[PDB]
């Protein structure tokens, strides 16, 4: 775990979620989808 | 400014006589004349900007000068009278900020204020041979310089015009040192004017009668400051401070009351208006609601200072 | 340019031209300090 | 359009009688500053007073030897370029031109106490470059000589400061104009070594080549004339002097484990020394080892012990395709090959650029 | 510093001044 | 006053002559100075090194070697221009701003190739050449650009904030002959800044870290630095040797002086040198891109 | 997280408005002397630049005041009454924290949730200017300075023209000696001047070396490197003065439209640019007072349900609503 | 010829006027050139930055960006000056020696903020400002002067930092010129400007140099028989380059003496030529 | 710009490729075959 | 920009029982009523 | 020798003509005459 996850800080209010300092703001585009980042060129499930 | 080819064509000193440059020389001379005729009038115009701008640093505010001029028992006052007068000064300054905007409907407060402003200053020396006068012969007293908007607002129904033309001197009245004045300024280093001790033009200009005096009214924006790159004075700025508490909590049981029974009912069991507040609400420049919470103070309280 | 017409073609009778319809300018009157009503606020003089 | 500089001085290094009008004249700083600089800049291990021995004998063989120490304004201020050219004539490449100028300056001068003076000056410069007291900060530059007046052993000379060369009036010679004259030994153009076109404007520089070895040091003086840029001259000179540069880098100084900082900082689990112990309460058991490094570097070539040249801009020549002329004419009672430069504008501040590479 | 000319300096006055009021009440404008 | 006359080629199209009249106060370079010259020298074709258009590192070396000249009033036939480098009085000299950054009074001007977006330059189809004009920025911005370009060079073998505005650089390093040459002149300056006195200055790190706290100013010095902050808490620095002749010598004097001359040479050999100073009489205090200012020869 | 600690704040803001003035002058108000013009040949960029110059001299022939000025009407406001906090991270000199990650995270958290912040690279040997944003919306933003205070503080004090220092000061309370401006600015051995029943309002920003006074005083120079303007500076600087005439004359002379202390080009209200010469009238600065605008701790009690005028309740249960008492009462549309 | 006129203020004490008459040939440094200027640009008030009085490192940067001038003659009601700027052909340009070292012919002039002792200056208590004049030293001595002053300060820090001082030494530092010694700062006490104006100067010099023979020792470990590693290089180049432009050496005048005394002492005035 | 305390009001119709932007931009041509007018069109076109 | 017309999430709070003007309350319990701020204020009879 | 101010008072080339400087120009050309009459006689006396 090099950094901290971005899906675990759900205590933010609407103001803090909207403010430009929110790093996960750019990935909130569609209300029916979730845009995340994942290592490319791998198959799920994969190795241990 | 003068251009290089223009000066080269002018410095020929009769080394020419063709037909093409006979026009270029004429046009260069015409350009020089056109530029000089305006450079000269620039000084006549800037005289009136040097004036009207030498006086803004001498004129103090009317809201302060008028009650000081009303209260003159002996000039010097005791501490009690000074404090009583400072309270009135504060009160007057807090209220009489914008006359033409607040009392824009009522047109007699404006005339009263104008009369008070006129009868507030003191006259000066009167030595003169010819001075500005109307067609009848009455002498003028002061000048009211303003913007065209305020001029129109005053001339519509507040003030009354007395005359449209006036007589004005046309002489400068030079002076020079000669005679025994030159010899005493070289061997001693002093001089005195005189040194003889033995012991009109009809010009259109608006004139109004405010109070009991006859004053000139000027709103120069087209004769001067028109189509130039300088700004018009009398458009100054006023700075004002505002102060607001954020999270005060009245720690008492007699002031945490309500003025009616069902003031702001709520379906919840705990009324969320007994807890201490955190932010403050007010209006923006354009009437938008804004909010200043405690979190916004995180830049001055969380410092190493 | 090598223009070769077969025999009495077009573009031999069209007289296109530009035209100038005049020019204009301003006047730029002047102003003196004494004709201004402000001159009754001070007593000016010359001093070489 | 031009300006002049006057100064009176002793005539033991300069003779405005024999020197041709238009030659270069240089001045010297007070010799008392040499010892104050040597005893503080001398390399460790070397003797610092060999310069004093070499300097005292110089004035011992010079008139008025009891006038050193006060600097009242009556010392040997100025000197000539041919003087140094003859003092170091045994080092220039043009063998015959060097020795001809040497004998000429010996004969035209007193010729009695002149040879001794020359050898004293020779080892004087040799000891100058022995303790890093390099003689490029003590030799300034004056313009070409214009007028002079002398009565005995003391002369008042005036020279141009900056501007066109033939804009003055010497007013006592045949013509009222003079041109720059130099001995053929010092002249050395670099573009004809570097093989580039010689057209347009060209700058003038003075160089001071240094050789540093054990008991064998040498110092020449060359007047370079090149079209190369103001700073690019340094890179150009190194290509021709690549030998002496490498010789000095190995024979300049004649009088230990690494540490993997980036390695042990890229990897964790190394002995840390957080600020909590450097606060200053027990800062010895906190830094007990933390490393050892057993490190020290005392004897290494400094940038001052590997210097081999020092140049300075003097003037330019605006006329393209210069046509400098070389010929032999009488100098006193002997003939010497001189090069004649025409139309050279003097100028430029006296700043020395040192080529240590 | 001032006072180089005589302060009274009785001569023909240039012109008469008006508004005879208490001038000692404000003397900061003066030199 | 020295000027050079650039003979424009004949048979020029009227559109190009007008575009050439737009370039009133720009800067051009010359390989050899002469009163009469040709248009081939000013053309970028003259900058070619082997057979190809030059590089940004090769351009930095052509700028030092070549002479500098300033364009002035251009007539239909001739193209007047004055010299800069050689000492020559020029009354009323002026330059047109070509950099996207603003200039003010008392700024030294440098000269670097176009590192930002595609250089605006006049192109001549009939003649077959094109002329690229160099870019002029102040000294402070100059040293920052060189620092990042050299660092990127070592990487192979960017954002700059000015006046609260960020920019980018598209450096070009398609050649290799010039890239390794900058590495040589760099390490030669670091190697000549090492004398017997580093040991003392390298032993003052702990007291520097102590002085870092309760000062509120050295911290900014410490944060920008990386080495001394890391070595301060990782190395022991054996205590001290002695001096060979300490009775008459000062060892820390050279190192504090040997570095002075080295640092001054660093800013010039790595890039270019200051060429001009801007000082306008009776003009605005800040100039905007595209406007002209009266500058003084350095 | 929203937990309220035991402290309250007072925010101070400063705005500027462009107004129209009206000036009156007497007949013989000044004597004007004009000399003769001179010409100055001078080389130019391409040609020649002639310069004409003429000297003049002016003397006021007043045994009193012969000129008056009054701000009559009001034009559009220039600045904006926004909510832009002041970042104290633009300064250097104070004793920092022992651990550098602590202050790095502190600065990062302070920058998060704000508008103006220092650039991240943090350039050494610079000015630490904020990043230039894009186009502006409705005028130059104005900063707000916060001053801490005890929670249970008199709320009635903020309903009139109060003073942010907590204790009335100034050179307007004198009469016998000169060593009294210093006496009534920090001496708490005697009662306040205005409210003669207590020393001060908040004992944290009114003493000789209290927290607020140490923050900004002018003689301590804590924010010398900060390019942003500080409105609470004038209420804390002692503003020395000598005695030459009576207090009335001194007051009448102080109001002379002193130079500005801001900028009219930027959008962040930076410090006054050195060299810019524009004169603005500064009331309520020579009196050391501030006007409270229409504010309310709650938003519901701000507007009544009648499609018109606004509500004016004082306190509902524990909230409050301060009625506007500023000179700008019949302006600023709602 | 371009000349600047400094307006003398009214109601000036005669003592302050007489002292202004003394500083005839001294150097004034102007921010922006204009034929008419005010005393505020001449006083030290215009020199200080960030509110606090200016620093030696700041003064060095001030002398480069700011333009210099030379007073020619004072008048009981006026003050004149000439510029050393663009192209002015100033006739009869003479300056007064302000440094304790002597000057000779053919010596170029540089400038320096006062470092050796307390700077002398005229102080106008009536107006409330003072005017500080810069030091005029030759070129060859300038580079040595700076290196000796900074090296003196580091010695003091070492004696304080090290638990024991390494006192054994050669005696006292001294600058010799024309057979005249200056013997600066004899006593250890009286730390007047030790860390008062050269404090920040030593700091920036103590960091770039420390980064100098450390980066090489951390990049090529062959010399002696997570990590950026590139941003440190770019930061070192940007700093060392700026610091070098600071401690520059550019001559401003040349002492060209005709029909006069060659050597000149502190307090004398000589005709100088514009370089 | 208008409210200098937040990035957007809704983060679903104001990004470069948000849902509301992808629905209609004028440069993506999603409703080209639709003959009905769309009033919200003029608010999402870059409008050079 | 766009102008919001007279709208409300509820129909009861739209009209008052006074045989005349319409109601202009803001929020009753959880609903809302936006007051009209469109240029068409003195037209479109009700 | 000749002072600088006295030199500028003569190089004016009729850019003056007021009263007080006409006397400064008079005493300027008088100092040159008083000085030149001595330097010429200085050569006459210097022959002996």
């Amino acid at each position: 775990m090099p950094h901290h996850p971005h899906w675990v800080n759900e205590h933010l209010t609407i103001l803090q979620f909207i403010a430009p300092s929110n790093p996960r703001l750019r990935f909130e585009l569609n209300p029916a989808f979730d845009f995340f980042v994942a290592p490319g060129d791998v198959d799920l499930p994969g190795p241990q | 400014a003068i251009a290089s080819e223009a000066l080269s064509l002018l410095s020929n000193t009769y080394v020419d006589g063709t037909e093409i440059d006979s026009s270029l020389r004429i046009r260069a001379i015409q350009q020089m004349a056109r530029n000089l005729r305006t450079v000269l009038d620039s000084f006549e115009r800037g005289t009136a900007d040097q004036l009207l701008g030498v006086l803004l640093e001498k004129a103090p505010p009317l809201s302060l000068l008028s009650p000081i001029n009303k209260f003159q028992p002996e000039g010097h006052l005791n501490r009690v009278a000074r404090a009583a007068l400072l309270s009135d000064l504060k009160r007057r300054v807090c209220a009489d900020m914008f006359f033409m905007t607040r009392h824009a409907r009522e047109p007699r407060l404006i005339s009263a204020y104008l009369s008070d402003m006129v009868s507030c200053t003191q006259p000066s020396v009167m030595v003169s041979r010819i001075t500005h006068t109307n067609t009848r012969g009455r002498q003028v007293d002061g000048v009211l310089v303003t913007t065209a908007t305020l001029k129109r607002q005053l001339l519509q129904g507040i003030l009354q015009i007395d005359d449209t033309a006036a007589d004005v001197p046309v002489t400068y009245g030079e002076m020079v040192l000669q005679g025994t004045n030159l010899v005493t300024a070289l061997v001693m280093g002093k001089a005195v004017r005189g040194m003889d001790d033995v012991a009109n033009a009809r010009v259109p200009a608006d004139l109004v009668i405010v109070g009991d005096k006859l004053v000139f009214l000027e709103a120069l924006e087209r004769r001067v400051y028109q189509a130039t790159r300088v700004a018009y004075p009398l458009i100054g700025n006023i700075d004002i401070t505002f102060i607001m508490p954020m999270g005060v909590f009245q720690a008492n049981s007699m002031d945490r009351y309500t003025r009616h029974a069902g003031d702001f009912s709520t379906v919840s069991e705990q009324d969320p208006r007994q807890f201490p507040p955190q932010g403050i609400f007010f209006y923006n420049k354009d009437g938008i609601l804004t909010q200043l919470t405690l979190r916004d103070a995180m830049g001055t309280i969380c410092h190493s200072s | 340019f090598f223009k070769q017409i077969r025999s009495d073609d077009n573009s031999l009778y069209s007289a296109q031209f530009d035209i100038l319809l005049g020019t204009y300018c301003n006047t730029l009157n002047f102003v003196r300090f004494l004709e201004l009503g402000l001159s009754v606020a001070c007593i000016c003089t010359k001093f070489p | 359009t031009t300006q002049l500089i006057q100064q009176v001085s002793l005539t033991d290094f300069f003779r405005p009688d024999i020197e041709h009008a238009g030659s270069i004249v240089l001045i010297l700083r007070h010799p008392s500053d040499m010892i104050g600089e040597a005893n503080t800049l001398t390399q460790a291990g070397r003797d610092p007073d060999v310069l004093l021995e070499g300097l005292r004998n110089l004035f011992n063989a010079c008139t008025a030897p009891w006038t050193v120490g006060e600097g009242g304004g009556l010392r040997a201020y100025v000197t000539s370029l041919s003087f140094i050219a003859a003092c170091r004539a045994e080092e220039y490449t043009d063998k015959q031109a060097a020795d001809a100028n040497r004998t000429a300056i010996v004969s035209a001068y007193g010729c009695s106490r002149m040879e001794t003076r020359l050898i004293r000056f020779s080892e004087c410069l040799r000891a100058m470059v022995q303790c890093h007291v390099f003689p490029h900060r003590f030799i300034s530059f004056f313009g070409s000589l214009l007028e002079y007046t002398i009565q005995d052993n003391l002369c008042n000379i005036t020279a141009v400061a900056k501007g066109p060369q033939e804009a003055a009036r010497t007013d006592k010679t045949s013509t009222r104009r003079v041109t720059a004259n130099i001995p053929a030994c010092v002249f050395w153009d670099v573009d004809k070594d570097l093989h580039l076109s010689a057209d347009g404007l060209k700058h003038v520089f003075l160089v001071f080549v240094y050789t540093q070895r054990r008991q064998r040091e040498g110092v020449r003086l060359h007047l370079a004339l090149s079209q190369l840029n103001e700073q690019c001259f340094g890179r150009g000179i190194g290509f021709l002097l690549g030998r002496i540069r490498a010789e000095n880098a190995a024979w300049g100084t004649e009088g230990t484990r690494a540490l993997p900082l980036v390695q042990l900082s890229n990897d964790p689990t190394s002995p840390r020394c957080s600020i909590g112990e450097i606060t200053g309460v027990n800062w010895n058991l906190a830094r007990q080892r933390l490393y050892q490094w057993t490190g020290d570097f005392r004897g290494l070539p400094t940038q001052l012990s590997c210097m081999y040249a020092a140049y300075t801009l003097i003037g330019t020549i605006p006329s393209e395709s210069v046509r400098y002329t070389r010929r032999m004419e009488r100098f006193g009672g002997y003939n010497v090959p001189t090069i004649w430069l025409e139309g050279v504008v003097w100028g430029g501040t006296n700043t020395w650029n040192e080529c240590y590479y | 510093i001032a006072g180089l000319f005589n302060i009274p300096a009785g001569i023909i006055p240039t012109g008469n001044v008006l508004s005879t009021i208490e001038v000692c009440a404000h003397r900061c404008i003066f030199d | 006053p020295f000027e050079i006359e650039v003979l424009l080629p004949g048979e020029l199209s009227p559109a190009e002559t007008s575009a050439l009249q737009k370039c009133e106060g720009k800067i051009i370079t010359f390989s050899t100075l002469r009163h009469r010259a040709s248009l081939v020298d000013i053309a970028l074709s003259s900058y070619y090194i082997n057979g190809a258009p030059p590089d940004t590192l090769s351009l930095l070396e052509a700028y030092r070697m070549r002479f500098a000249a300033v364009i002035t009033r251009v007539i239909p036939g001739k193209l007047l221009a004055h010299a800069i480098g050689v000492g020559t009085p020029t009354p009323g000299l002026f330059i047109q701003n070509t950099s996207p950054v603003d200039l003010c009074n008392g700024d030294y001007i440098c000269l670097l190739p176009p590192v930002f977006g595609s250089a605006d330059s006049i192109r001549l189809d009939s003649v077959g050449l094109e002329i690229v004009f160099p870019l002029t920025i102040p000294q402070t911005l100059m040293r920052e650009i060189i620092a990042k370009v050299v660092a990127r060079a070592v990487e192979r073998t960017d954002v700059i904030c000015y006046n609260g505005r960020r920019y980018e650089l598209e450096t070009n390093l398609q050649h290799r002959d010039g890239s390794d040459a900058a590495i040589r002149t760099l390490v030669l300056n670091l190697m000549f800044s090492i004398n017997e006195g580093c040991l003392l200055l390298l032993a003052l790190i702990p007291t520097l870290l102590v002085q870092g706290a309760h000062d509120g100013y050295v911290n900014l010095l410490i944060q920008t630095a990386n080495c001394v902050r890391e070595t301060g808490q990782l190395i022991n620095i054996p205590p001290m040797p002695r001096i060979q002749d300490g009775h008459r010598r000062f060892p820390i004097y050279e190192t504090i002086s040997s570095w002075i001359s080295t640092s001054s040479r660093l800013g010039d050999t790595l890039g270019t040198r200051a060429i001009l100073r801007v000082c306008v009489f009776d003009g605005p205090s800040t100039v905007h891109p595209g406007d002209r200012t009266a500058v003084i020869q350095v | 997280t929203g937990f309220h600690p035991g402290i309250a704040f007072t925010v101070v803001r400063q705005d500027r408005f462009a107004t129209e003035q009206l000036l009156y002058a007497e007949r013989a108000s000044e004597s004007y002397f004009v000399g003769q013009i001179q010409v100055h040949h001078h080389d130019a960029i391409g040609g020649v630049n002639f310069t004409l110059t003429q000297p003049r001299a002016h003397v006021d022939l007043g045994v009193g005041y012969t000129a008056v000025c009054a701000t009559a009407a009001l034009r559009c406001p220039l600045t904006d009454m926004g909510n832009t906090a002041q970042n104290l991270f633009f300064s250097r000199g104070g004793v920092p924290m022992l651990h550098d990650n602590v202050t790095e995270s502190l600065r990062r958290i302070t920058a998060s949730g704000g508008r103006l912040n220092p650039t991240e690279p943090l350039p050494i040997f610079g000015g630490l200017r904020p990043a230039t944003s894009a186009g502006i919306a409705r005028g130059q933003a104005s900063v707000c300075e916060f001053v801490a205070m005890p929670v249970s503080t008199d709320l009635q004090y903020f309903r009139t023209a109060c003073n942010p220092r907590g204790r009335a000061s100034g050179m307007l309370y004198m009469g016998d000696r000169d060593a009294d401006i210093e006496a009534i600015m920090f001496d708490h051995t005697q009662s306040d001047v205005a409210y003669t029943d207590r020393a001060t309002l908040n004992p944290w920003a009114s003493q000789k070396h209290s927290y607020g006074d140490r923050l900004y005083n002018g003689t301590y120079n804590l924010t010398g490197a900060s390019p942003i303007y500080s409105p609470c500076f004038k209420f804390f600087t002692p503003a020395e003065v000598n005695t030459n005439c009576n207090t009335l004359d001194r007051l009448l002379m102080e109001a002379k439209a002193v130079a500005s202390q801001s900028s009219t080009d930027t959008e962040y209200q930076f410090k006054r640019p050195p060299g810019s010469t524009e004169m603005t009238q500064d009331p309520c600065g020579l009196f050391q007072e501030a006007y409270p605008p229409l504010c309310s701790s709650d938003a519901a009690m701000l507007r009544t349900a009648h499609a018109g005028e606004t509500g004016a309740d004082e306190v509902h249960l524990a909230q409050y609503l301060i009625r506007d008492a500023s000179p700008l009462r019949g302006c600023l549309p709602l």
